[PDB]
DNA sequence: ATCTGACACGTGCCTGGAGACTAGGGAGTAATCCCCTTGGCGGTTAAAACGCGGGGGACAGCGCGTACGTGCGTTTAAGCGGTGCTAGAGCTGTCTACGACCAATTGAGCGGCCTCGGCACCGGA
DNA sequence: TCCGGTGCCGAGGCCGCTCAATTGGTCGTAGACAGCTCTAGCACCGCTTAAACGCACGTACGCGCTGTCCCCCGCGTTTTAACCGCCAAGGGGATTACTCCCTAGTCTCCAGGCACGTGTCAGAT
């Protein structure tokens, strides 16, 4: 358990989008609220350490070179575009799911498009205001309310979103070891437990 | 306007491409990519040989660095890229003994011929550094971008794009266990999976 | 024959430890054990604020080592440390201004007065460091000292045992989610485990 | 798979007895060869660390402080007793494991006796000088054969010990979200590729 | 077959980098003493090595139980521009507060040795 | 099985050495605060539309049950070296002592890298 549950959260379609992204086949109709409080948290970890670096710059914004030291203080290497990075739209589409081209719904993963056709996308898979509302929130919540700089918050989405997914593909590996296709909340936990515990 | 601070990485990254692979050009989003990994590589490397090794406050050797490599990279990969470590150490022996020298970097195929100094001595983990050292992560970086570069190029050639693009970079680095061991615990655009293999039951 | 080189622990260790738990004593062994894992949170700690934080060749502030020990302590445990470290700087306040200062180190209940300014200076992040952020550090290990302590000397005495053993600290450890977290990453004598709870079918 | 086998690893009652420690109910009768495979592996990451270091030090003989500030390299959190370490003999005994007084084989772990008898224990588990006998043969097969110190040895064993140890906890861990009770050696595997990968 | 825009290429400017020379210490080498490792003998013993009974552990076929995957429609807002405000981000200036560095002082810590009692073993109730 | 008598080596206590920690002092220096410029972040509007959410259908997926077989674990016995202790020996670890090689510090020269502007084809439809 023990899942830290904001007032405002991601969609959850987001939420299975990251899922397949990683590569998860299918998942328990209870695995969106667990990613949903965990992506939260590491947003809240990241964004305590910068915010408190930023409080030590005596300074009101975050920028990039924040939340970078305050990444690689989390013990993650870390970098972005400080001139034009990936967005959002940029995308494979949701309705070209079909393939009148190859079709899709065959075996071997059974889907087999959409998975590779979001893999297959550089952008982020996170709409960013609705991320940039997370991040005003919680520097409500506990942050003094300062300003961001959607570069930094930029570079703070691709840092969690590939977090979140080297997390779900332990998951996955959990699974499988499981020796079962579709993923549980209970092996999000579990990866989470073993990550830190 | 103000002039760049950070460490200097574009010309010398798309220097001794052409020669990697000539048709090939790169994104210049993947160029910053290639660069900080660079320097990543140039970090931990760094901070093993400096920061571990020595005991006491020993002077920073290029013997030490040539260990720090040959652990810090695999086993075979280690091997040879050490042996190419002496390689560059002669080469730069040429270069001393030469007039000419440095000026024009004497076949220091990577500006790694400038960006060692920096990564070593101002790494901090002493101030007591010898310059053959340098010359040694300045193989170390250039072998190990060399080796992941042309993979890329390959991948791009694969995928017949002109210039490389940043999921090249992912495919080589997730292909090659070698370097993934290496570089593939950090982050990177996207998702920067590890592509788990044989989705059986266990 | 020759006199000690490493940090020192001992006596400090053993002092206040009285007012932790008078009947109490320690094993030598337990001592040594309690000594590095001291000087480790130090370690990290101070590599923390000193590596991490600061912009540029900035000072060691006493506030960076505050927040340091904020993040690196759970959320309850580094809120009510803080305090206490605020605390500590007002008693500090009091020795500066007094003549006597740190000859008795008044009332600086730990050692650690005596091993901050190595813990952070010869750390060599940078050589600027602020005797605040020195007082800071003495404080943090202090408390996250005495907490451990008094509960290993509580497990002693559930034990009925006059001088702690290791495996007390052990059971504490594990016991305490929050010290755990920060320290039970390190490895220690016998097998070290975390003892995952729920032995049930997931 | 990807286990090194060399020619010499300690008995395979030590490697179940390692097993029991971590709390390990059962084990599958393959369960041993993999884990001699990875301790074998993690003492050759030590070792070779440990061993370039000296071999920097202009040095012939590896001591405490050299596998020290090898093992922080490895990024652990190491210290042990230059005095008087625990050693092997020292421990609870085998054929004392019936329990007239009382009688094991009860359920709630069923053995509840073995493992709680041997966990109890402060001494290392491993003999000492069949790991001096490996450290010996690897320091022939990559490591230029130098000297090896008892209390650097001996240190050694306590690292590769907990961090093995680790290991199997986390691959109980495993077992139990694959809601079964004995362990395997393909669980070990998995718990190892959780581990780096 | 075409269009958007990323970039290849041309112009202009100067700091990053290199080389000569020096200071000087940091480093490498060498000699010596004995401490501590390495090997060998001898002994016990206890654990390694191994098998049988069994009883439980693992799962194939199968259905139980369902709710998630797929697919479609609507409403919300996500994106993205557009304007404006100004907060504030960065750079430069002064003023000085503070923490290195030097030298002297003090007694706390700790090595080494001696005392002994907390603690393990076991017999009696 | 619990409590008290038996016994030891280990912990506590003591002595003494000297150097760690402290102190004051200065220097100069790092930095903290004040002030100016103008970018961009933010707010708001407002439009487009893609996505999110809600709604339907069905069947795919979790997994436990019998039921099978099927395997390590308890118990044992058999076997040899692990441990341990002592002795020999010398390898080498640390320590002192001697020599000189190495880079940093400074200055100067220089060029290839930095930005900024214009036309063209790389890549997606």
């Amino acid at each position: 358990d023990h899942v830290s549950v904001g007032e405002t959260q991601i969609p959850k379609a987001s939420t299975q989008h990251l899922l397949r992204k990683a590569g998860s086949l299918s998942a328990a109709g209870d695995t969106e609220v667990p990613i949903r409080g965990f992506v939260h948290m590491k947003l809240h970890k990241l964004v305590q350490k910068s915010l408190l670096a930023m409080q030590l710059a005596k300074r009101k914004t975050i920028m990039k070179s924040d939340v970078k030291k305050a990444a690689e203080l989390m013990h993650l290497p870390v970098f972005a575009i400080p001139t034009k990075d990936s967005g959002a739209k940029g995308s494979v589409f949701l309705s070209c799911r079909q393939k009148g081209a190859g079709s899709a719904g065959t075996g071997s993963e059974t889907n087999s498009q959409e998975v590779r056709s979001q893999m297959k996308s550089t952008c982020l898979i996170i709409p960013k205001e609705r991320f940039r509302t997370m991040a005003k929130e919680i520097s409500k919540k506990e942050g003094h309310d300062v300003h961001i700089a959607e570069a930094a918050l930029d570079m703070l989405q691709v840092i969690v979103e590939s977090c979140t997914v080297r997390l779900l593909e332990k998951a996955l590996v959990i699974t499988y070891s499981g020796k079962r296709t579709r993923v549980t909340s209970k092996d999000i936990e579990t990866a989470f437990m073993l990550e830190h515990g | 306007r103000k002039r760049d601070k950070s460490v200097n990485f574009r010309l010398g990254l798309r220097n001794m491409l052409a020669q990697i692979h000539p048709d090939i050009s790169v994104q210049t989003e993947a160029l910053s990519e290639l660069s900080n990994i660079a320097v990543f590589l140039g970090k931990k490397i760094s901070h093993g040989a400096v920061t571990l090794l020595p005991e006491g406050t020993k002077t920073i050797k290029s013997s030490a660095v040539l260990l720090a490599a040959g652990d810090l990279y695999g086993k075979d990969l280690g091997r040879h890229a050490v042996g190419e470590m002496t390689k560059a150490v002669t080469r730069y022996g040429s270069a001393k003994e030469s007039k000419e020298g440095s000026r024009s970097s004497k076949a220091k195929l990577q500006i790694s011929v400038a960006r060692s100094e920096r990564l070593l001595r101002e790494h901090g983990g002493c101030s007591r550094v010898s310059e053959g050292a340098a010359v040694a992560l300045a193989a170390a970086i250039e072998y190990f971008m060399g080796e992941v570069l042309e993979l890329a190029g390959n991948a791009a050639r694969d995928s017949k794009k002109v210039r490389i693009s940043v999921k090249h970079i992912t495919l080589a680095i997730q292909n090659d266990a070698a370097l993934f061991a290496v570089v593939g615990k950090g982050v990177f655009s996207g998702a920067g999976v590890s592509l788990i293999s044989v989705p059986i039951p266990r």
